[PDB]
């Protein structure tokens, strides 16, 4: 199950 | 960073003429990611080659595998041709069945 | 033994050629099991291991939607970094991320991580405490400050301790026949002549799983790890791995050198010679 929300840099 | 790819060509099983096997071309330690990889049989592109096992190491360099099924004969030759910005021209590495 | 669930993500801009290429590749231990590639004509998350046939259509739909969302966030990141580093929009740049969790033999969390890189260099990473981030330069410090105000580490920590561990346990159960198997290495030694009455002895280890293995050459009970050459362990196209290690020795004295192979599938290590 992949990470759902990579925060914007 | 500009890192030149290491190109390794090898079969899954020790080669025996007339028996099914798998040929691999593992391209590693490169950067940037853009790259072209082709497998050749007697100088002609092999169709339907499978690309797999893409990953990167601790220093961020890229790794990827190209492979295909094949039945070696005494005189058929196989190679892997790679094009990357770190090199002036495409690099062709041949399968050495005696390595 | 311990097991891991990892996701490798890459976003590459290509000015003048359209949208960035975006890829996600997932692994359970050293076996590829899922993949997403924006350059397919119908980008969808797809199975890469046979046992993933056990998930229903809803699993694939959900992973696909997440990937498309991630693709857009990284597209924005590429523009943002041009600003942080004062770079032009004409060149290609790369963002890389590795996320994962690892559990012990009992299935409990051992460690978790998430690290980012820009153009092949460390950018920002989660500390072992899973509470704070460490930045490699002033651009990443701006990112650190943003993430602290947004509570990014808390959300990722929840994924690691919950979702990540629970699904890793499920994959190990569903794909037990593949993931918990042990394939023993089969070895052999090749011989090659060279200039100056020397010879190259190459020890090969084939068809094994898991990937961890040790190959050494000995002379009178002592290891020659120094003058030894080798290649990193590599995949062989069918879910197994291979490796070789060589040493240069004097002609006529090949019988005094021995290759040793240690692996999970070898109750007693292998010892062989030319
Ligand atoms: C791998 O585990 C199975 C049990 O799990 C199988 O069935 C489901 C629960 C699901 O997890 C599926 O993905 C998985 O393949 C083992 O099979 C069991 O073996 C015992 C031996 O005593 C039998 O009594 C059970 O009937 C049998 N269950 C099944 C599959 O019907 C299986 O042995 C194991 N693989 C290996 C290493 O052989
Ligand atoms: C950004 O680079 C341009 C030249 O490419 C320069 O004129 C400008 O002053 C730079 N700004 C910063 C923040 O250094």
């Amino acid at each position: 199950f992949a990470p759902g929300n990579y925060p914007a840099l | 960073i500009q890192k030149t790819p290491q190109i390794q060509v090898y079969s899954r099983h020790p080669p025996e003429n007339g028996k099914p096997n798998i040929l691999n071309c593992y391209v590693t330690q490169f950067h940037p990611p853009h790259i072209e990889i082709q497998m050749l049989k007697n100088g002609k592109k092999i169709p339907k080659v499978e690309m797999s096992d893409m990953s990167f190491s601790k220093d961020w360099s890229f790794y990827i595998l190209a492979h295909t099924e094949f039945t070696p004969t005494e005189t058929d030759t196989y190679a892997c041709r790679v094009k990357h910005d770190s090199m002036a021209e495409p690099k062709t590495v041949y399968w050495d069945r005696d390595m | 033994g311990p097991h891991s669930l990892r996701y490798f993500v890459t976003a590459v801009s290509r000015p003048g050629l359209g949208e960035p290429r975006y890829m996600e590749v997932g692994y359970v231990d050293d076996t590829e099991f899922v993949r997403f590639d924006s350059d397919a004509e119908n980008p969808r998350y797809e199975p890469r291991a046979r046992w993933m046939e056990q998930e229903g259509p809803e699993y694939w739909e959900r992973e696909t939607q997440k990937a498309k969302g991630n693709e857009q966030s990284f597209r924005v990141d590429l523009r943002t970094l041009l600003g942080y580093y004062n770079q032009s929009k004409g060149g290609s740049h790369t963002i890389q991320v590795i996320s994962g969790c690892e559990v012990g033999s009992d299935g409990r969390l051992l460690r978790g991580y998430q690290q980012y890189a820009y153009d092949g260099c460390d950018y920002i990473a989660l500390n072992e405490d899973l509470k704070t981030w460490t930045a490699a330069d002033m651009a990443a410090l701006i990112t650190k400050h943003k993430w602290e105000q947004a509570g990014a580490a808390e959300y990722y920590r929840a994924y690691l301790e919950g979702t990540c561990v629970e699904w890793l346990r499920r994959y190990l159960k569903n794909g037990n026949a593949t993931l918990l198997r042990t394939d023993s290495p089969k070895a052999h030694v090749t011989h090659h002549s060279r200039p100056e009455d020397k010879v190259t002895l190459r020890c090969w280890a084939l068809g094994f799983y898991p990937a961890d293995i040790t190959l050494t050459w000995q002379l009178n009970g002592e290891e020659l790890i120094q003058d030894m050459e080798l290649v990193e362990t590599r995949p062989a196209g069918d879910g197994t791995f291979q490796k070789w290690a060589s040493v240069v020795v004097p002609l006529g004295k090949e019988q005094y050198y021995t290759c040793h192979v240690y692996h999970q599938g070898l109750p007693e290590p292998l010892t062989l010679r030319w």
